[PDB]
């Protein structure tokens, strides 16, 4: 139902 | 409620956490942290198939390093030089194509300059 996204480096 | 790790400037410490292995949803584990007053930042992530991704933030390249033991179904962060801007609560969260997704209790730690 829903997350937390920790995005990997740009 | 304010415990958690301590260690001085130039210290190292470090984090493990349990990797039962890939599934059809997730392909790594890694770390994120959160100091105070601050957003969640990505600090590392490991593939579960040697070779695959080993991401690290800009901030601790050079000073941390992800590892996995397949066998023990863990994953290591070692920290060395670790630095007063170091200061957070560090969590572990599996890993997509290195990305990390936390579906709901972290490990604080203060380093001293």
């Amino acid at each position: 139902g829903s997350v937390q996204i920790v995005y990997k480096p740009k | 409620a304010s415990g958690g790790v301590f260690v001085q400037s130039g210290g190292s410490l470090r984090l493990s956490c349990a990797a039962s292995g890939a599934t059809s949803t997730f392909d790594g584990m890694g770390w994120f942290r959160q100091a105070p007053g601050k957003e969640r930042e990505f600090v590392s992530a490991i593939s579960y198939e040697q070779g695959s991704y080993t991401y690290y933030a800009d901030s601790v390249k050079g000073r941390f390093t992800i590892s996995r033991d397949n066998s023990k179904n863990m994953v290591y962060l070692q920290m060395n030089s670790l630095r007063a801007e170091d200061t957070a609560t560090y969590y572990c969260a599996p890993a997509y194509e290195g990305d990390l997704y936390a579906f709901d209790q972290g490990t604080q730690v203060t380093v001293s300059s």
